């Protein structure tokens, strides 16, 4: 009966944590070639307990999402952490002036994509709508930290995902 | 579009469409309105179909709502379109011209002298031309404006054949004797039929036709294929001498004047004296340009062939088909092509049953469904002579599963207490359908039992379609969902999509009835707007293990991976390492089968039991698969018991 | 009506009766189809006579596998270069080609492939 | 079977049967149903008796 | 594996001295060829539940 | 363009193509006279959509018979590779052509476009030197020989947009189906 | 075709069942007519409805 | 039946594992009679165990290559050592610089060849990919040392091999 594992592949493979890429039309082409990891959302809906004599019964609250955070590789020339400082500068200006555009203009799409282990083909697709940068990460910049290439965090902000 | 780079906004009304791009493959054969004609085609979505064959209407539209329909559930559909041979003829130049005869030479007249044209001896046009003369000043060629005569014998009831009193009246500032032409027929009908590129170039060059071109000077361009569509086509040939000095063009037959947009549309020019650049348009709108040459070899800037008889029928075009071989000199005339007629409300059983057996050959197409069921659009015995000879392509492959339908007459508007009768005595053979009977009992077909109303988005109407094509649509895209060995019937499958309402709804005591004959059952679901079919049973009559449509796919399934594999077996020995390679490939095959649930058991029997020394001398080799495929639930039975207060399960049931 | 003119052609009849076949050596293989293929140096399509890439199977079978190795089958045998053949003979004439000694050359199960399928 | 090479497909009931081939030797005199009579010959596996003698009846 | 077995015969069985008085050597090669696979014959057998290959196979 | 986005990418565009320091231009043309100007070769400058902007808004070398290298953009990129390849072959000069000598060639400019086919300057390249050309009538004459079968980038140029103004009703489940 | 690419053909507009006072065909039409038409003779006949028309309508 | 051995050589004969050059065009042809040893690469691809009930059955994991490592002789003037030091210089700057090249100038192309014992031919012969120098080999020079030709080894990196 060992055989009965294949039931839990007849799609023909599971799916791998690495076979990935995330596209943000914002930032061209190169940024999904750049974009090291990113967490495939998650979806809470938080229960509500409503009692009964001294037992309770559950039933489902509102939902909510926590926040986007993927890792991405730095280019010689920061030509992504540039443009993403450049994008947070829309949602509340870097630097000395005090100004910020309206939602419509700082919001954007972006898509995450799961490949099958034939590298051409999409097998799960989920779009997320209105990411926003919260927060760009330190790059922990040290003369001891020999041997690694440049990498660091970048946490969105998200209104749903699809 | 624009010349310079830029955007273009615009407004229209267009019928852009999306697709569902789930997996899989059958074939079909019917009259579409354009497009190849006893080739093989491969169509893989809405727009390559409409592209390819053309869109829908009233003497056609069964065959192209089977065949979207599909085309909706799987992706790829082999397609076959059939013409009738003596009927059917391509867009041609020389229609709608008028057949002039040279009566009286004349002498001493030259270019550009005036053609009079008179009927009743009313002047009805003049603005005609002799257009060749010898040095003699006797009349060699002439071009009439047909347009203005045309305008008069369509008024005068006269159009298809003119009267006694057309004539001709050459008149001009010099002649030395006068010259008389005579005018008989306008040309309505149409000279050729050409099918297939491959084959093009004898049919486009026979004397006859070749003569006629060559009598009105005129460029040996045809449509490129049978059809009504042809008649839209309209061509703006220009060449060198024309193009640089950039001339007014003169439009043909129907007369006419106008500025060239050549240099426009393309980059550049025609390069050479021996070169002519082709534009084709059709509502107005460009489809195709080119830059060709008669010279016998010529290269454009890559190096790829650009001489007339090559570029067309290598296959790249899919509006027009030309000829070098009696191309006039120099030409730079706009045609416009005439008289395409498709001839598809006389197509006979020899048609369509030519067209399916090109689907024959067990090797060199894997279709697993052969759509059939469009042709039951057609008379009751055309419906019946075609389907039964597509079950015995069925029957000469064994390889694959036919589908089968009633014809429209069974069915459609008929009260259901006689729909159901008519539709049972159909199938058995009875009544007044003795002659355009059903007596097929094979394995390998299962026949459908409604007929649907669906809307035709590209006509914008509510048609009736032989259901068919979607449920060769369930059997595909169950593929992609479940197993082949999975049913396509059900509630959690087998879900119809696009829908009004079916023909008939079989009541209980009408389903049981058709269920015994063999007819698989389609009906609304349990309420609202869903369709399911309801039911399985291949079309036999004879009890047989491959009864229903399940087993009989799996069985297809399996003969379709071990007829593979056993093929690296021909020309090896027959020794003891050939016989263990079959068995454990197989058996692993199969236990794959066995672990998703396709099968309860199997075995696998090739060794010295059966492969004896008496099979080895006569190049053979032989095994033995036994197979117990998955039964199924059909039959739901439960039982609600009404019982008492008091009386407690304790008692009655005692957990 | 073509394969029936090929038999009648290979064993004399009909109209072939001036331009037959009598052939009944052992050194001579008879071929049974014709090929359709890509000229890259005119860029056109032609046909062509299929023998050479038979010939081209029985030379190159030699560094592969040894001379008593047939060159027909699916592990071996594949035509190289094709579009289409000009017949495609379904098994109830594949037959009758096969016991007047023409060899049948056929597409593959599927796809693009096309192979020698008899000695 | 065919006269062409080729795979043939198939369906039928037959009784293809599986042998366990352990060492051993021993004498029989019968009624079989058919091949030869009054002479001694020898049987290896099932498959050889259902072909030389024939299947089993009544008598 | 070209040929299954092979005899060379070249000896004074055929040498005899009223082919040597005329300048002449024999010699005799008798080779089996290998068989080959042409023609695959498969069945499928779509036996019952119940009835099982211990039964109508036995293992 | 050169330290933006690599030398086979047009100079033209509205992300690209941005003329810094204007007052105005001479002419400002107008769709049809812009047209009539472009078939003649000549690249048409204009007003950015709006505002201070002015943009270089088409490619054509001067060129009026047809060729590949029609597009600045693709002139461009043969210039590219002709300034490399061109370089990396003088390391050749005074060689023997001997085995060694072709593999040489072949590897390093093959190793050279497959970067730029990473990049995506080109879509395929193939690169063809050996004894199928370097016959012996070659090398008696102390000449060496190699060919590169280079197909370029395609780009966008003509942007058509359809709006289709429907009616209520006659919904997109019927009309266009998804 | 009107404004939006629907259809407008005389035999289509009624048939798909957008009408709801009037139907008409095409098939017979006179040429450039442009009279206003007064229809008549309309009747229901409900007092004659038999078990027959009940009955086929419930089923 | 011992004459079964010769299916194991239709080819003609074993492979012999002397009869190799390595090539590598960066550093002409003397290279390739100065390269003493060489390893034909390994394939390496781990396996993935997934388990069920109480038994695991093993899927394919991801791809992995290990380390080229080959042997030199050194000529009386250094011509391959100084070569090699030299190229490595371009991967990161050896002495007091702190400078290094971009990666599409510091890797290189080789091939490794192994002949048939016909000395003419060549019966198989891989490309490696992305070639350079992580490691030149100490030479371990010493007056006891006598009566040997002086040999390093030399460990590249490599992307991948066909």
């Amino acid at each position: 009966e060992l055989t009965d594992i294949t039931r839990a592949f007849e799609s023909g493979d599971f799916a791998r944590p690495n076979l990935f890429e995330v596209e943000i039309p914002y930032l061209g082409r190169n940024f999904s070639f750049k974009c090291k990891a990113a967490p495939m959302p998650a979806g809470i809906v938080e229960k509500v307990p409503v009692g009964y004599m001294n037992r309770k019964i559950n039933v489902a609250g509102d939902r909510t999402y926590d926040d986007w955070t993927v890792t991405i590789y730095n280019d010689d020339k920061h030509e992504v952490r540039k443009a993403i400082i450049a994008w947070q500068a829309q949602a509340h200006a870097q630097g000395n002036d005090i100004s910020g555009m309206t939602p419509a203009d700082y919001k954007k799409v972006a898509t995450v994509r799961q490949f099958s282990r034939d590298g051409k083909t999409i097998t799960n697709e989920h779009t997320i709508t209105g990411l926003w940068p919260t927060n760009v990460g330190e790059v922990q910049m040290d003369w001891d930290s020999n041997n690694e290439v440049e990498t660091f965090e970048t946490t969105f902000a998200i209104d749903w995902w699809e | 579009p624009l010349v310079s780079p830029g955007i273009e906004l615009k407004e229209t009304s267009v019928q852009s469409t999306v697709v569902l791009n789930a997996t899989g493959r059958a074939a079909i054969v019917g009259k579409f309105q354009w497009g190849p004609a006893y080739q093989v085609t491969q169509i893989t979505n809405e727009v390559e179909l409409v592209d390819m064959f053309g869109g829908p209407n009233n003497q056609t539209a069964d065959y192209f709502m089977s065949a979207m329909n599909f085309l909706q559930y799987g992706n790829d559909l082999r397609t076959v379109r059939v013409v009738n041979r003596e009927a059917a003829k391509n867009a041609s130049p020389l229609v709608d011209n008028i057949e002039w005869e040279i009566t009286t030479a004349g002498s001493n007249y030259e270019v550009g002298d005036k053609i009079t044209v008179k009927y009743a001896d009313q002047v009805v046009d003049d603005t005609g031309s002799v257009t060749e003369v010898d040095s003699d000043g006797k009349i060699k060629s002439v071009f009439i404006p047909t347009s203005k005569i045309i305008a008069y014998a369509k008024s005068i009831n006269q159009y298809p054949d003119l009267g006694s009193s057309w004539t001709t009246t050459i008149t001009s500032q010099s002649s030395g004797v006068s010259a008389v032409i005579t005018l008989g027929k306008i040309i309505s009908d149409s000279t050729v039929l050409l099918t297939e590129p491959e084959t093009a170039h004898e049919e486009m060059t026979k004397t006859e036709f070749q003569t006629a071109l060559a009598k009105y000077k005129m460029p040996g361009i045809v449509a490129a294929y049978p059809g009504e569509l042809g008649n839209q086509l309209e061509i703006e040939i220009v060449s060198k001498a024309a193009f640089d000095k950039g001339e007014q063009l003169t439009i043909y037959p129907a007369g006419g004047k106008r500025a060239s947009t050549a240099k426009a549309v393309f980059g550049y020019g025609p390069q050479t004296d021996t070169q002519y650049a082709i534009i084709v348009r059709r509502d107005g709108a460009v489809v195709e340009s080119a830059v060709l040459s008669t010279s016998r070899q010529d290269k454009d800037i890559y190096g790829n062939n650009i001489f007339m008889d090559d570029y067309f029928s290598k296959g790249s075009s899919r509006y027009i088909f030309a000829t070098a071989q009696g191309w006039p000199e120099g030409f730079a005339g706009v045609i416009r092509l005439g008289g395409g007629v498709s001839a598809n409300e006389s197509v006979t059983a020899g048609d369509l049953i030519q067209g399916w057996d090109l689907f024959g050959d067990r090797e060199a197409l894997r279709v697993n469904l052969l759509i059939a069921g469009a042709c039951a659009g057609e008379t009751d015995e055309i419906a019946s002579t075609v389907q039964k000879h597509v079950s015995s392509i069925a029957d000469e492959r064994q390889d694959c599963l036919a589908l089968i339908s009633p014809p429209r007459s069974t069915i459609v508007n008929i009260p259901l207490t006689r729909a159901v009768d008519n539709l049972i005595d159909w199938r058995q053979g009875e009544g007044s359908y003795d002659s355009a009977n059903m007596n097929i009992n094979t394995t390998y077909a299962a026949i459908d039992g409604n007929y649907k109303y669906q809307y035709d988005k590209y006509n914008d109407v509510n048609r009736w379609v032989p259901l068919a094509a979607d449920i060769a649509g369930l059997c595909a895209r169950t593929d992609d969902i479940a197993q082949p060995w999975m049913s396509p019937a059900g509630y959690r499958r087998g879900q119809i999509l696009n829908c009004i309402k079916l023909a008939i709804e079989p009541r209980q005591a009408h389903r049981d009835r058709m269920y015994q004959a063999g007819i698989n059952p389609v009906t609304g679901q349990g309420t609202g707007d869903g369709f399911i079919l309801f039911g399985d049973k291949t079309a036999t009559t004879v009890p047989t293990p491959f009864d229903r449509i399940n087993v009989r796919r799996l069985f297809n399934m399996l003969k379709n991976n071990i007829g593979d594999s056993s093929k690296w077996q021909l020309f090896e020995l027959n020794d003891n390492f050939t016989r263990s390679s079959f068995r454990m490939e197989t058996s692993q095959y199969l236990a794959g089968i066995k672990a998703l649930g396709g099968v309860y058991d199997f075995r696998v029997v090739c060794d010295t039991t059966n492969n004896t020394p008496a099979v080895i001398d006569r190049n053979e080799f032989v095994a033995s698969f036994y197979i117990k495929p998955a039964r199924s639930i059909n039959y739901i039975t439960l039982n609600f018991v009404a019982t008492a207060t008091g009386a407690d399960f304790d008692e009655l049931i005692g957990p």
